[PDB]
RNA sequence: CCGUAGGUGAACCUGCGGAAGGAUCAUUA
RNA sequence: AUCAAGAACGAAAGUUAGGGGAUCGAAGAUGAUCAGAUACCGUCGUAGUCUUAACCAUAAACUAUGCCGACUAGGGAUCGGGUGGUGUUUUUUUAAUGACCCACUCGGCACCUUACGAGAAAUCAAAGUCUUUGGGUUCUGGGGGGAGUAUGGUCGCAAGG
């Protein structure tokens, strides 16, 4: 089997996690791209790395891969806070201002000493 | 059957201290258990203890703090001489600074130091340290 | 040893009963019997929420008692818990552990996941039990969020809540965050509600 | 209660138990049966004088082949015959 | 040179911890050996046993050397360490590190009267490891260490001089005997004596008061 | 202990556990030092001074460290109606 | 293997009753 | 409460004297076979197996764990009894019960987690409360064979204990 070496794999992983956008589906541009950005000592190894970056540009255009890309990581930096609801489920208007509370928790409310808009609901089994 | 009542009392105290609680339920009572826990109390090895009446024979609550690493009973109540006090004081105590042997003497129940300085002896019950 | 303003404000009690924190599991351990008040007769117990408020008041005092705010570490592996602890670590400056907590992180200084805390918060002590037992080796207090059938060993100041629902865990992390920022001094007025809503901590799966 | 009668009036069962349980020692059984006087060919004595009888060339294989240069000896005081080792001689030219 | 990695290392490398009483009082685990190296100049290692052990792995027979190393002050500090290595010097080296990590203090007390320096153990402690119980009794002054030479050598490497020992079980394995005697001599702090009833205000931890030095960068 | 002359001859007098009054010894690596900062009247914590607890590993390995620590906080005036003196 | 009985046998087999000191997979409520 | 002496019971097989003797079936009578994967296989089958009267007193008679008493963990169950329910069902018209459910409660057969504690470990709510060694009591063991042999006694018709 022609399993590629780990140096070519790791160099392609670094150059695609950091230098994504100028690499494309054409190997011939990627050859002098990795010439102009990377100092690789031999023509054979830089051909290996440029062909592997071409192949990872081939399958990256169909979907996301487990490795790091920037243009997704801004997006899960506003995924943390962009979907704040104006009214949550914990607000009063989703139950018309009066809570759906059984008799025992209303006994907790009247025993602890607080005033609260509760509707007693009778539940069994 | 239940042979000694002091033995089950002190075994219950030792078990409830080795599991680390702060209160026991000693059952039943005697003169001997009451006076034994008074001997522990005068040295401050236990805190409050409390006696509940029930008209049969009373249950005792002892609120033990932490201070008793082991008390115990010597169940064949051997007759001890004045000169035999050093043998039990060397065999069951940790060292020569603390640690007590409780005797029943004809002047009453007292520890081994009080039996030394009373200059009496009697029969051995147990040991509190 | 606390002022009288610190207690249950009724909007927080409405907020607590809105998130269904008072509902719990079916087994009641010997240790956590005082947290239950009584049982709704299907098999679901209801918990004293004043105990949850004052217990998280203790946990807030533990977190505020540390001198270095980066030395407290939040632990999570539940799906709601990663979002909850990253919001808490964003808002108080704690060090979060999201996803798989690395074994050998509390001993074994070689690993780059070695952090030694002085204080550890855990989402539940059953699924994140390995951080509990590795913190049991290097003398660390752990304040935790325990259910009514959680393992109660090796925890101290444990907050009864519901770890099953996303409402209760996101809210209870939010309330711990707002309690410690109201206790540190970032929000001066005790009367003023905190500007961030609790639904920021809430998990959504798209 | 660990299986012994710890009563203050219980010396007799302990003492009969210790008397009957001391027959499991081999040394006690040798001393209070007179084993050293009836089957011991020395008669329980540290030495015994003898008159030699033969030359025993016993071969004794494993693990060490001992070329046994030893003498059958008839004792004097009792008239029974024991074997006897001769030490330190390579030749046994002395005990004829 | 040496770099610390934890807060306990950088406090003593900055010289803020005086001795190892402040480690033992707050029960911080000693995690690197340089803490005990810097805090204790007077530690004398002494090698106990060298045992060649034949080792088999994947039809490969090689010989490893099991080493028993005890370290100790002439004060009350005892370290014991068990490590097997391929070579002799590496085995005794890993012995003095592993004994240097686990150092446990000893409560030295008085037999009977109260004259002079402490000379013996305070109370009788036992210890079990394997099938071996070793019981250490307090002794009068100048009585020597009445012991097997292994546990005797452990006890003049301990700061005591006067102990009677009593043992049981198969004590012909010196690893389990020295382990049980180490547990027994470490068990002395842990007997609640009547002259320590006195309640004390609890000291604040050194990590709390000295929080802004020894911090991670 | 103490000698005759009036000078303490000890290495260290150990930390007693605040639950069961037992000795936290040196290798007790499950032991916990609990720090609670008391509060100012306007809801702030003075970062220098504290109330203080110590729990032995014996109590913590069981799991009544919560219940014993609730008792400690309530009898130190910090809590009310959480731990109950009866059951 | 044990207990009992029998034919024998250079060993050993067989009748009746016990024990595991012998190795619970899958499936379902 | 525990137990020398003494006594009752004691699986299977065995023993005497009867009844029965379907099936199974040690002994025996018979066939084989053909190979060193190998005689287990077959068919009659007596004793027996079944019962009555009397013996016999051994087993891996095992939970391989003396008996009584106290303490040290819970919970899912279950068996027998009891308590309570503006609980259910069974209707006739509401009950009564009967059955089912819940919360208990004693008293049994068992389970699962631990470890505080034990042990050499496997493992153990006892195999814990034991070098910090004592609740009461009965029996047994002291390296392995020789050997449950020799001999003496004792019971039994004998086999045998
Ligand atoms: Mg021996
Ligand atoms: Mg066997
Ligand atoms: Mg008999
Ligand atoms: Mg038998
Ligand atoms: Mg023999």
């Amino acid at each position: 089997g022609r399993v590629r070496t780990k140096t070519v794999k790791r160099a392609s992983k670094a150059l695609i996690e950091r230098y994504y956008p100028k690499l494309t589906l054409d190997f011939q541009t990627n050859k002098r791209l990795c010439d102009e950005i990377a100092t690789i000592q031999s023509k054979r190894l830089r051909n290996k790395i440029a062909g592997y970056t071409t192949h990872l540009m081939k399958r990256i255009q169909k979907g996301p891969v487990r490795g790091i890309s920037f243009k997704l990581q801004e997006e899960e930096r506003e995924r943390k806070d962009q979907y704040v609801p104006e009214v949550s489920a914990l607000d009063l208007s989703r139950s018309n201002g009066v809570l759906n509370v059984d008799n025992q928790t209303s006994d907790l409310v009247k025993s602890l000493g607080l005033k609260l808009p509760l509707s007693v609901i009778n539940v069994s089994a | 059957t239940r042979s000694s009542v002091l033995a089950d009392a002190l075994n219950a105290i030792n078990n409830a201290e080795k599991t680390g609680k702060r209160q026991v339920l000693i059952r039943p009572s005697s003169k001997v258990i009451i006076k034994f826990l008074q001997v522990m109390q005068k040295h401050g090895y236990i805190g409050e203890f409390e006696y509940i009446d029930d008209h049969r024979s009373g249950k005792i609550v002892v609120q033990l703090n932490g201070r008793l690493n082991k008390c115990g009973v010597i169940s064949p109540r051997f007759n001890v001489k004045i000169g035999d006090i050093e043998k039990w004081t060397a065999n069951l105590l940790p060292a020569r600074q603390f640690g007590y042997v409780i005797l029943t003497t004809s002047a009453g129940i007292m520890d081994h130091e009080e039996a030394r300085r009373k200059h009496v002896s009697g029969k051995i019950l147990g040991f509190v340290y | 040893s606390l002022p009288a303003t610190f207690d249950l404000t009724p909007e927080d009690a409405q907020l607590l009963l809105a998130a269904n924190t008072h509902l719990g599991a079916r087994n009641v351990q010997v240790h956590q019997e005082p947290y239950v008040f009584n049982a709704r007769p299907d098999g679901v117990h209801v918990i004293n929420v004043g105990k949850t408020w004052e217990k998280l008041v203790l946990a807030a005092r533990i977190i505020a008692a540390i001198p270095n705010p980066e030395d407290v570490v939040a632990i999570s592996s539940r799906t709601f818990g990663q979002r909850a602890v990253l919001k808490f670590a964003a808002h108080t400056g704690a060090t979060p552990i999201a996803g798989r907590f690395t074994p050998g992180s509390f001993t074994n200084y070689i690993t780059r996941s070695f952090k030694e805390p002085r204080l550890v918060i855990v989402t539940d002590p059953r699924s994140d039990a390995q951080a509990i037992k590795e913190a049991s080796y290097v003398n660390i207090p752990v304040i935790a969020l325990t259910d009514l059938d959680s393992p109660s060993e090796f925890v101290d100041v444990a907050i009864p809540c519901n770890n099953r629902g996303k409402h209760s865990i996101g809210l209870i992390w939010y309330l711990l965050a707002r309690e410690v920022l109201r206790l540190r001094g970032a929000l001066v007025d005790r009367t003023q509600p905190w500007s961030i809503m609790p639904d920021l901590y809430f998990y959504r799966f798209p | 209660g660990k299986g012994k009668p710890r009563g203050l009036n219980s010396a007799r069962k302990l003492r009969v138990h210790r008397r009957n349980n001391r027959w499991a020692e081999n040394n006690y059984k040798k001393r209070l049966l007179g084993t050293a006087f009836k089957s011991s060919p020395f008669g329980g004595s540290s030495h015994a004088k003898g008159i030699v009888l033969e030359k025993l060339g016993i071969e004794s294989k494993q693990p060490n082949s001992a070329i046994r240069k030893c003498v059958r000896v008839q004792l004097i005081k009792n008239g029974k015959k024991v074997t006897a080792f001769v030490p330190n001689d390579g030749c046994l030219n002395f005990v004829d | 040179g040496w770099v610390p990695v934890t807060k306990l290392g950088r406090l003593v490398k900055a010289g803020k911890i005086t001795t190892i009483e402040e480690i033992f009082l707050h029960s911080l685990p000693v995690k690197e050996f340089q803490i005990i190296d810097t805090l204790l100049p007077g530690l004398q290692d002494e090698v106990m046993n060298i045992k060649p052990v034949q080792k088999q792995t994947r039809a490969g027979q090689r010989t490893r050397f099991k080493a028993v190393v005890v370290v100790g002050d002439s004060n009350g500090h005892v370290g014991l360490g068990i490590k097997t290595a391929k070579e002799v010097a590496g085995a005794i080296r890993a012995g003095i590190i592993i004994a240097k990590l686990s150092v446990i203090p000893i409560r030295r007390g008085y037999w009977g009267t109260n004259l002079g320096q402490p000379h013996s153990l305070a109370t009788k402690t036992t210890g079990k490891c394997g099938s071996v119980t070793v019981r250490l009794i307090p002794a009068p002054r100048g009585s020597g260490i009445v012991a097997s030479p292994a546990v005797k050598k452990l006890l003049q490497l301990a700061g005591v001089e006067d102990v009677y020992t009593q043992s049981n079980g198969k004590t012909r394995t010196l690893e389990n005997t020295l382990k049980a005697a180490f547990v027994a001599i470490g068990n002395t702090y842990g007997f609640l004596t009547p002259n320590l009833w006195a309640e004390q205000p609890l000291p604040v931890s050194p990590l709390d008061i000295y929080s802004d030095e020894a911090s991670a960068q | 202990m103490e000698n005759d002359k009036g000078q303490l001859v000890e290495l260290y007098v150990p930390r007693k556990c605040s639950a069961t009054n037992r000795i936290i010894k040196a290798d007790d690596h499950a032991s916990v030092q609990i720090n609670v900062a008391k509060v100012d009247e306007e809801g702030r914590a003075i970062p220098g001074e504290y109330v203080t607890y110590a729990l032995s590993g014996y109590v913590r390995s069981r799991g009544e460290s919560d219940d014993s620590l609730n008792r400690l906080a309530q009898n130190d005036g910090l809590l009310k109606n959480v731990w109950s003196y009866s059951r």
